[PDB]
């Protein structure tokens, strides 16, 4: 049922039902970053995802987006589409040799 | 005394932990306990006028109950399984739990019972009343890294937090 | 009904707002926007999952799952969580 993602631009948290729309993602990220979803494009993996199908038929599970372990997705925004660019996080620093 | 204050330490920590739940019945146990995977544990009160509090604990034939047993200021588990040799004593009942369930993931004991008659529990992961503190669930993973806390390039209010509570589970 | 967080190297997180209420400092704060400017991003996101973890488990009706933690970042993000009171 319950599935918890990460949308992640150049990152926004969330929850969503396994029979949610693709379309129903891009009608949520309307209303805080004001796009509208004909201006919006989602890339799970490397891979565009149509309007009609839902998570569960693109490949997202509750035991795969748990909300301790969210899988992430990402989003592309003139007259084309832009790319998607997402920048990683910090490196975490070395361990401390006694913690190792 | 020494036993006074020992005491009233055991279940500060006690309640650090979020897998006791207090007033729970046997049955509310076997309940909370018939879907999880063999090894989940939880520690309650106990409803026998000898013991404080008692072990739940998740096994293939169901969800069973042990007795943790207090005397002159020492933990241990129920002494009417086994000679009281082979039953370790301990001041923080967590303790007793950290030592019978890191024994389990040391491997030095399995799910299957020994044919030797020693004490068999096996413990894997608790089951929680609710989501810790993200401090407490580092003060566990930092635990299980390394038990000296004090040569850390932490703060040292940081060290005292964990200092509080030592143990990996 | 949203909030957003930034981090030291610029990262944004947008959460819900009532998942950003667990931490108790922030809560005291509360544009509609916090600067962390001594919390890195990869500590960062950490916390906003635990954020989720604990509005979706405070009840015990669903079995509570561990939280994972890297013992890299554990020194960090105790600091952190310290930070957030959460
Ligand atoms: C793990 C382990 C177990 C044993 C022997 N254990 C028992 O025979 C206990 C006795 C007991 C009963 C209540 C109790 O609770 P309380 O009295 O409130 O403390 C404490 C102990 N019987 C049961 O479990 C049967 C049962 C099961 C589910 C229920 F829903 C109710 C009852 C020896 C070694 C060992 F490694």
């Amino acid at each position: 049922m319950d599935v918890f993602l990460m949308i992640r631009r150049h990152t926004i948290f969330t929850d969503a039902k396994e029979s949610s729309t693709v379309f129903e993602l891009k009608r949520i990220v309307e209303g805080i970053l004001k796009r509208p979803p004909d201006e919006q494009r989602l890339y799970k993996d490397d891979q565009l995802l149509d309007d009609g199908k839902t998570l569960g038929e693109c490949g997202f599970t509750s035991q795969t987006a748990r909300p301790q372990a969210p899988a992430t997705v990402g989003l592309a925004f003139d007259d084309t589409f832009e790319a998607l660019c997402i920048e990683p996080f910090s490196s975490p620093p070395e361990l401390p040799d006694v913690m190792k | 005394s020494m036993q006074a204050a020992r005491l009233a330490k055991a279940l500060r920590e006690l309640g650090q932990t979020g897998w006791y739940w207090g007033s729970m019945t046997v049955n509310e146990a076997k309940e909370k306990l018939k879907e999880a995977p063999e090894g989940t544990f939880l520690i309650r009160d106990s409803s026998h006028s000898d013991y404080l509090l008692t072990i739940s604990v998740k096994t293939s034939a169901g969800p069973t109950n042990l007795r943790i047993e207090y005397q002159d200021g020492k933990f241990r588990l129920d002494s009417i399984i086994c000679v009281k040799s082979k039953l370790k004593q301990f001041d923080s009942v967590v303790h007793l739990i950290d030592y019978y369930v890191q024994m389990c993931k040391d491997k030095r004991t399995g799910p299957e019972a020994p044919r030797n008659g020693t004490v068999h529990l096996y413990l894997t992961k608790p089951l929680y009343t609710s989501a810790p503190s993200l401090q407490h669930l580092c003060r566990l993973t930092i635990n299980k890294c390394t038990g000296a806390i004090w040569g850390l390039p932490l703060p040292t209010r940081l060290k005292d937090y964990l200092e509080e509570y030592k143990f990996q589970v | 009904m949203y909030v957003k967080l930034i981090s030291s190297d610029g990262h944004e997180f947008i959460v819900k707002r009532e998942h950003a209420l667990t931490s108790g400092t922030i809560k005291a704060m509360l544009t509609n926007e916090v600067n962390f400017r001594e919390i890195p991003s990869h500590v960062l996101s950490k916390v906003c999952m635990y954020f989720t973890y604990k509005v979706r488990y405070t009840n015990s009706s669903t079995e509570i799952p561990e939280f994972p933690i890297a013992p890299e970042i554990a020194l960090e993000l105790l600091m952190a969580a310290n930070f957030l009171d959460c």
